[PDB]
């Protein structure tokens, strides 16, 4: 805690902090760690008022643990299943996508992560009516491609044109402008609870290595705290908020020593529930949309399986 | 009470005795089973007496978020031999969850739920999902001095000793990666520890079941080695 | 609960802020700087200028996205079927790349982009400025004065054709002397006065608003020599691409880049591939391949969030960058 305000707790006075300040103990985290009869006994304040102190601001800062069964009905309704077009992950994730985990793909020059993407926000803006908010931090968004996707399931205009409208993007190119968007996002969300409608429940971030990746290499540490602190405010969005939350990244060293990687070290590869390989095929077939696409990590049903996805004639 | 026989021939029956308290914890790479075996751990020993478990209780505290409920009810539901519909809420409603934002909070939790241990002694595990989320920021914001690193840590370390020896109850824990390991958190968590193993898993595609796993009992210095697979109804072990 | 990990704070204050126990700004906004500066150890500047960053740190859809960039055209290249698989020329608000053998085109491409880019909005231009950035010296006037003449030959003619009078009224400011006042130069011999030029442009971009267009010839060459240390080098690649985006989204730019090709001894037969490694591959919005196959140039589209990868024939003539 910084300076005593009016109405943190009942019952505080400028004496206690005084005193409490003179005597080295100002934050809560050292004030509970100290036993309570020893500031209460050695400065000689009141008992029964420095319980009551202490209960009412460990409640009002405490989260309570809540029983498993309740939680779990609630939860059958809170989730929600978002399809994208193809099945492959679908069958393999318990028969329906996750809405409050961190999935993402990762794929090289090419692969098609942004395609996947733009279908993806396509489906979620006008087949299941919801916002969502787009997150691009390298100019890979053009308005042009979602229009030729929305056209190939639609051939009204005014579908077209209310689509549109509900998906919202903004240009982040440095680490503090995304982090400043997503405490906004949080900000409004946590304003919007009264709100039963408007509120995106998918949000895609085209690429978290190009932000970060000037902040890595040397022999320092701040880059990795950085990077660090986005996964956790964006795994607090995503449950927290029940939100439906994709990323990309690049792949590393594919040479004898090093097999084919996720990108951003080995910190990074704790942070997401969901791993997507994209790949190109080789030899006969190669070309156009023929990617071939992998489930690597899924800490839910077995892995290591490869499928097909077109995309050229895909929407 | 302690006791680790019962239900427990398979992975940990020739290794301790009943005796008053212990700390365990994992380690290991990302995609290693730690979870899936957490949740074989929980879910077979939330049971009754008479459904084949031990009608004990479990607390979790998550810090990664990565907790899914939809794996252990098919895990739970798969492992029934019993299996039915109306009694699985019953089952899964002896379960305990909370969330973790930060190294404060986490504190801050800690010195408030003995409010919780003091209301119901049906309690006999603990979990503590991935306690080295918070080992950047903080090693950052603390500074170059060592001391203002780790400081909440070992605070945190010291009140959870204390809670475990003084309640008989049990803990688990999972750390990360940074001669097997490197020393990763201060010097007040390695004294903890009863026993400590490795969790590992070479890169063969037709036997993505295939697990491995050794362990250390520095109270005994005994190199023990296991193997498990991993399967939709649970973790299988041979 | 915002962490003051996620503001742009010295390390110093930030440091001895959580030393003091403070862990959220919403809290440091009403505090007074006086007993702010006493409690922790620091003065008022320190305190005023925390508060202010602090304090310091829009809403589009893609209905106005799709608005916007119909709004702006596109740079001609006078390729038709290059303008025809490209979808209309050179995008702008993007990153655009372009490879090849030595000796093949790119440098002809630039000076004809950066002579497009003046066309008047009445034949279908932008009607905007150049900026060249040459490394290389490689930069001749007389090449750029033919090609503003054919160019000037070419829209005369068509200007006739039509018989319009709007037309002959954007034709006597379209004078040589005009047009060729409109290309800002520079020459960067080093890769740390490319970087320091890099850095200055946003203020040169401020100051002239009608700046369309951005051309940097040759980005290997400065990065290619006595750089032993390849992790600096990714590193200031990286820094170089980011903010060679973020001008291009501010102004409303169209950043053309120069590369080299190397040749890579896969199988056993050695083919060319773009140089500056790997992870530079998606460094870049658009990429685009110039081919030699027998005696033929062919363009070939790599890389693009829009068209699918085809290939279009081309040649240079002594009227500049033509098709057929
Ligand atoms: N790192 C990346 N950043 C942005 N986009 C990427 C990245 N890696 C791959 N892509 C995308 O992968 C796609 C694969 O190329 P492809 O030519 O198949 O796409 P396309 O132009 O959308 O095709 P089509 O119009 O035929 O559907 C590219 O369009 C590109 O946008
Ligand atoms: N005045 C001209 N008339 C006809 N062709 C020319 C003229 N000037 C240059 N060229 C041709 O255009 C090509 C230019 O290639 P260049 O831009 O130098 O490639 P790079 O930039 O990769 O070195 C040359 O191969 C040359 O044959
Ligand atoms: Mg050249």
């Amino acid at each position: 805690m910084g300076v005593l305000r009016v109405g943190l707790c009942p019952g505080l006075t400028e004496e206690m902090i005084q005193l409490l300040r003179s005597h080295r103990i100002k934050t809560v985290v050292d004030l509970v760690s100290a036993d309570l009869e020893e500031v209460a006994q050695k400065c000689g304040l009141s008992y029964k008022a420095l319980v009551a102190l202490r209960r009412v601001l460990l409640a009002q800062f405490s989260a309570f643990p809540v029983n498993g069964a309740d939680l779990y009905e609630e939860l059958k309704t809170s989730t929600a299943i978002l399809s994208t077009g193809i099945g492959s992950l679908d069958k393999l994730l318990d028969a329906g996508l996750y809405t409050g985990e961190v999935t993402e793909i990762v794929g090289g020059p090419g692969s098609g992560k942004t395609q996947v993407c733009l279908c993806m926000a396509a489906n979620v803006a006008h087949g299941l009516q919801q916002n969502v908010l787009y997150v691009d931090s390298n100019g890979g968004l053009t308005a042009s491609r979602l229009l030729q996707l929305l056209q190939a399931k639609t051939q009204d205009e005014e579908e077209q044109a209310e689509a549109l409208r509900r998906i919202q993007v903004v240009h982040a190119f440095d680490i503090f402008q995304m982090l400043d968007v997503l405490q906004e996002l949080r900000g409004t969300v946590a304003q919007q609870v009264t709100g039963s409608s408007g509120t995106v429940k998918v949000v895609v971030v085209d690429s978290v290595t190009a932000v970060v990746s000037p902040l890595l290499g040397g022999q320092q540490r701040e880059g990795l705290a950085l990077m660090m602190q986005l996964a956790r405010e964006l795994k607090t969005l995503a449950r927290d908020l029940g939100m439906a939350v994709v990323v990309t990244n690049h792949i590393t060293r594919d040479r004898d020593s090093g097999r084919l990687k996720p990108a951003l070290g080995r910190s990074w590869s704790f942070v997401p529930s969901t791993r997507i390989l994209l790949d190109t095929i080789e030899g006969a077939g190669a070309s156009g949309g023929r990617r071939m696409a992998c489930l690597a990590k899924s800490s839910r049903q077995p892995t290591g399986f490869q499928e097909m996805v077109d995309i050229g004639t895909w929407g | 009470r302690s006791s680790l026989k019962e239900i427990e021939p398979n992975l940990f029956a020739d290794e301790d005795s009943p005796v008053h308290g212990d700390i365990l914890e994992f380690h290991g790479p990302e995609g290693t089973g730690k979870t899936e075996m957490l949740y074989h751990l929980t879910a077979r020993c939330i049971l009754p007496k008479s459904e084949g478990g031990l009608e004990v209780e479990v607390l979790f505290i998550d810090t990664d978020y990565h907790f899914d409920m939809l794996r252990l009810v098919t895990i739970l539901e798969h492992r029934l031999s019993q299996s039915s519909e109306e009694i699985i809420k019953y089952c899964l409603g002896r379960f305990f969850l909370v969330y973790c934002s930060s190294s404060t909070h986490l504190l801050l939790t800690l010195y408030s739920l003995e409010s919780m241990f003091c209301s119901h002694p049906s309690l006999c595990l603990l979990i503590l999902d991935s306690l080295s989320a918070f080992y950047w920021i903080d090693r950052v914001n603390g500074g170059e001095s060592v001391n203002l690193q780790e400081s909440t840590l070992r605070k945190c370390s010291q009140c959870l000793e204390k809670l475990v020896n003084d309640y008989r109850l049990v803990l688990f824990a999972t750390t990360q990666t940074i001669i097997d390991y490197r020393p990763y958190l201060c010097k007040a968590w390695q004294q903890l520890v009863k026993h400590r193993m490795f969790f590992s898993k070479q890169d063969d595609s037709q036997s993505s079941n295939q697990f491995s796993l050794v362990s250390r009992c520095l109270k005994s210095n005994s190199l023990k080695k296991h193997f498990f697979i991993i399967g939709e109804s649970g973790v299988e072990f041979c | 609960q915002r962490d003051l990990v996620s503001f742009p704070l010295s390390p110093a204050v930030r440091v001895k802020l959580v030393s003091a126990g403070f862990q959220t700004a919403e809290e440091l906004l009403e505090v007074k700087p006086s007993e702010l500066s006493k409690e922790v150890g620091i003065s008022k500047a320190e305190a005023l200028e925390t508060l202010q960053i602090i304090r310091r740190e829009k809403k589009c859809t893609a209905l106005e996205l799709l608005e916007q960039e119909h709004t702006q055209g596109f740079i001609i290249t006078f390729c038709s079927a290059l303008d025809d698989i490209l979808g209309g020329g050179v995008p702008l608000m993007k990153t655009t790349e372009i490879c090849g053998a030595p000796g093949v085109g790119k440098t002809q491409l630039c000076m004809q982009l950066a002579v497009d880019v003046q066309i008047p909005e009445c034949f279908g231009g932008v009607a905007g400025e150049a900026v060249f950035i040459d490394t290389e010296g490689s930069f001749m006037v007389d090449r750029v004065v033919d090609l503003a003449t054919a160019c000037i030959q070419h829209l005369q003619l068509i200007a006739e054709k039509h018989k319009g009078e709007e037309h002959r009224k954007a034709l006597e400011d379209f004078t040589l002397d005009n047009i060729l006042s409109h290309i800002y130069y520079f020459r960067c011999r080093d890769y740390t006065e490319l970087l320091a030029q890099v850095y200055l442009l946003p203020d040169f971009l401020s100051e002239h608003s009608k700046v369309r267009l951005v051309i940097v010839d040759g980005i290997a060459f400065p990065f290619r020599h006595d750089l032993d240390d390849l992790s600096l080098r990714t590193r200031l690649l990286n820094g170089l691409a980011q903010q060679m985006i973020s001008l291009a989204n501010n102004h409303r730019l169209a950043v053309i880049l120069t590369n080299q090709m190397t040749t890579k001894i896969d199988r056993n037969q050695a083919l060319l591939v773009p140089a500056l490694g790997e992870s530079w591959g998606h460094a870049a919005t658009i990429r685009l391949i110039f081919h030699w196959d027998r005696k033929q140039r062919l363009a070939t589209l790599y890389k693009s969030p829009s068209q699918k990868e085809c290939t279009v024939l081309f040649q240079i003539k002594p009227q500049g960058f033509r098709d057929t």
